[PDB]
């Protein structure tokens, strides 16, 4: 029987994450590799890009009517 | 059997202080990696590596003695 | 019997009725029923853990996402946002606002994209600027978004007023950069 | 009609009857024999309800034979009747619950396959359910991913609400993977915060270092501090030393030399210098590097106290 | 005695086979048995005068 099927999927945790030895280094990324907004910003992007494309479309109409005169 | 509670002094570089440090660091890093050049790049320093060199030089530090006894 | 229980008892009890109802329905029901009861459980569960704290913003961000994802009626999604917004951080320090402020941004995004009621969306953005201290700190995020919201609807004469007051109250590098970039694109 | 020594003897006769009919291609008769074999007695159907013929319908061998013929020769709806009745009577083993779901899944009745798994979980008590939950939770994710996530959460919560701590290790990591790739960040971290206390002591360090790595991977070594202090205070003393060495390495590589000492000095009271010599070496190297004459005398003071915690015995 | 021994050798060689396969015999064993077998097993497993 495939008595351990869950282990096939969590392997990326088991290999690199279930154990780690040590570190002795520092850098400006390692001090703060992400910022506390990041997941909230992530989930806005698919909506906020629609606004961005509308902004380029909107600004094109503003220009077009401002040069129509 | 029994163990003391872990008590630690407050960090010298507090979290609010580190926020400022990473703000300056990311800006200074970005404006380096922004741009290179074919001959006039020798005006620039490779700041981030010099900062690493400075940090390992500053890594030796010691508590002062003889303030009392 | 389960539905009669939920219909006639306050939701501070009923946790046993719910868990057993979402056992009964989860076996003997069917998909449209199974998901309906799990949503109503989750809404009740978020509503509880909101009453436990209020400042559990991640409970709001889930709750708002859930109600948006299930296409629930505008008045109820709008109402729950108003309850979210009342949890103003008790601090003058930007660190605590950085998570909070996306309640306002998502509320405006909901009002602009989903409700498509731009007058109401304007009132959301305006109410951001009346709440942020501005003297102690600012979010350039809201000023940029509110400026571009008035570039949409073809009102650059308002967008310039919004963005110029941002420069006026609080010179900040992203505010200058974003206004300059807007004027270049125009 | 005759007597037998026990249920399993009789069940073999019923199977042998359907067996020969199937080999002679009387498939509809073979099913008829199994239907006639499996029919549950009503309370008046026999002279006593504990006779061998009155109990033979509880034999799982008989229902296994019946359901297999329906898969080969029946309709999908008729197979569900057999399996559902087999589940109803407690007859179904966990393995043949998973066969039922495999059958529905193979016929693309995915949502009914989950009801098959669901009542599998209602019948059996841990650890018997463990492979039902394993196959359920991976199939659900492979079927829907994030598209049913709030329902997926309810499975993992329903699993972990009764999971024991010897089995929960894989479920917590599987659950965190869901919340990692689709969920909000603090949810995944809250799973790890649960995992490093819901997993049993013998592997609890392997949950702490996950939580350490994942916080460090996103919020850096500054925000990582408080969950080291939980670890040092909670995991058993051999790993609490190991965490103390790793924590002191961070505070020295940052530069909180005063905090580094208090990590060592707190670990030093559970570290016999007569045997744990590698700990006292790492502290001795630290104090000759970042220390001074005053604090070295304090290291040697505590060293000569903790050895005196044992030599007097 | 023989009948008694048949169950003993059956479970022991199955355990050996399960152990030879590198599988926890107890999980593999519990996979095969009906819920009734569990239920009898779950049943089996100074406040005042
Ligand atoms: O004002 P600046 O020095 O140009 O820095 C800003 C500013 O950072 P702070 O105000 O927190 O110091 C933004 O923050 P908000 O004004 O929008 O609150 C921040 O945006 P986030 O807070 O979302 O990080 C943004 O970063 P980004 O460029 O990634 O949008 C960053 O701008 P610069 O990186 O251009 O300096």
């Amino acid at each position: 029987m495939d008595l351990d099927i869950v282990q096939r999927e969590i392997t990326e945790h088991l290999k690199d994450v279930l154990h780690e030895k040590a570190i002795d280094s520092v850098d400006l990324a390692m001090l703060a590799p992400k910022k506390i907004d990041w997941d909230l910003k992530r989930d806005i992007e698919s909506k906020l890009q629609k606004l961005e494309r509308r902004t380029q479309k909107a600004v094109a109409t503003i220009i077009r009517q401002r040069l129509a005169e | 059997k029994k163990r003391s509670k872990l008590v630690l002094p407050e960090p010298q570089i507090s979290d609010r202080e580190l926020e400022q440090i990473v703000k300056i660091g990311h800006a200074s890093d970005s404006v380096r990696q922004y741009i290179d050049g074919t001959a006039t790049s020798g005006l620039l320093t490779d700041y981030t590596e010099s900062a690493r060199a400075n940090a390992v030089a500053a890594r030796t530090m010691r508590t002062p003695m003889l303030k009392d006894t | 019997i389960f539905k009669y229980g939920l219909d006639n008892l306050p939701s501070n009890r009923t946790e046993e009725i719910f868990k057993h109802y979402t056992q009964h329905e989860k076996k003997f029901g069917e998909r449209v029923g199974i998901e309906d009861v799990i949503i109503s459980k989750r809404k009740t569960q978020y509503e509880k853990m909101v009453e436990e704290n209020g400042y559990n913003y991640d409970a709001w961000f889930d709750y708002l996402r859930l109600l948006e994802n299930e296409e629930t009626d505008r008045e109820e999604v709008e109402d729950v946002y108003e309850r979210a917004i009342a949890n103003i951080p008790p601090h003058s320090e930007k660190r605590y606002w950085r998570r909070y402020i996306y309640l306002w941004i998502n509320y405006a995004l909901y009002e602009e994209l989903v409700a498509k009621d731009f007058d109401r969306a304007r009132q959301v953005y305006k109410a951001c600027i009346d709440i942020i201290p501005h003297k102690t700190f600012t979010f350039a995020k809201v000023w940029i978004m509110f400026a571009h919201f008035e570039i949409r609807q073809l009102d650059l004469n308002a967008a310039r007023k919004i963005m110029g007051v941002a420069i006026g109250k609080c010179p900040k590098d992203k505010l200058f950069r974003a206004y300059i970039d807007l004027e270049l694109q125009l | 009609i005759s007597q037998f020594g026990g249920v399993s003897e009789l069940a073999n006769v019923w199977c042998a009857y359907a067996e020969m009919e199937m080999k002679h291609k009387r498939a509809k008769a073979a099913l008829t024999v199994m239907q006639r074999a499996c029919v549950v007695p009503k309370p008046g159907d026999y002279e006593n309800m504990q006779s061998v013929q009155a109990r033979v319908h509880r034999s799982p061998i008989l229902w296994a034979m019946y359901a297999d013929y329906e898969e080969c020769c029946g309709t999908v709806e008729s197979c569900r009747k057999v399996y559902d009745k087999m589940i109803e009577l407690r007859v179904a083993s966990p393995q043949m619950i998973m066969n039922y779901a495999m059958f529905l899944e193979e016929n693309e009745y995915f949502e009914l396959a989950f009801q098959a798994y669901e009542k599998g979980i209602a019948l059996f008590k841990w650890p018997g359910v463990f492979d039902i939950w394993n196959t359920y939770l991976v199939k659900f994710i492979k079927r829907y991913g994030g598209k049913k996530l709030e329902r997926a959460r309810d499975l993992f919560e329903q699993c972990l609400e009764n999971c024991p701590p010897t089995h929960a290790k894989y479920i917590f990591l599987l659950y965190a993977k869901l919340e990692e790739e689709h969920g909000l960040a603090r949810h995944a971290l809250s799973i790890y915060n649960r995992a490093c206390s819901g997993v049993d002591r013998a592997d609890m360090h392997s949950m702490y270092n996950i939580y350490i790595k994942k916080v460090q991977e996103m919020y850096g070594i500054a925000q990582c501090r408080p969950i080291f202090e939980r670890a040092i205070s909670e995991l058993p003393e051999d790993k609490s030393r190991a965490m103390s060495l790793r924590y002191a390495q961070l505070e020295t590589t940052v530069g909180e030399i005063d905090r580094a000492r208090a990590i060592y000095a707190h670990a030093a009271e559970i570290s016999d210098p007569k045997v744990h010599v590698k700990f006292w070496d790492t502290w001795k190297n630290f104090e000759v590097a970042h220390g001074n004459e005053a604090t070295v005398r304090d290291m040697l003071r505590v060293r000569r106290s903790v050895e005196a915690s044992y030599n007097v015995n | 005695k023989k009948e008694r021994d048949q169950w003993q050798v059956k479970e022991l060689q199955d355990r050996k086979a399960a152990e030879d396969k590198g599988l926890d015999y107890e999980r593999v064993r519990s996979l095969e048995m009906s819920a009734d077998v569990t239920e009898k097993l779950e049943q089996k497993r100074f406040t005042s005068y």
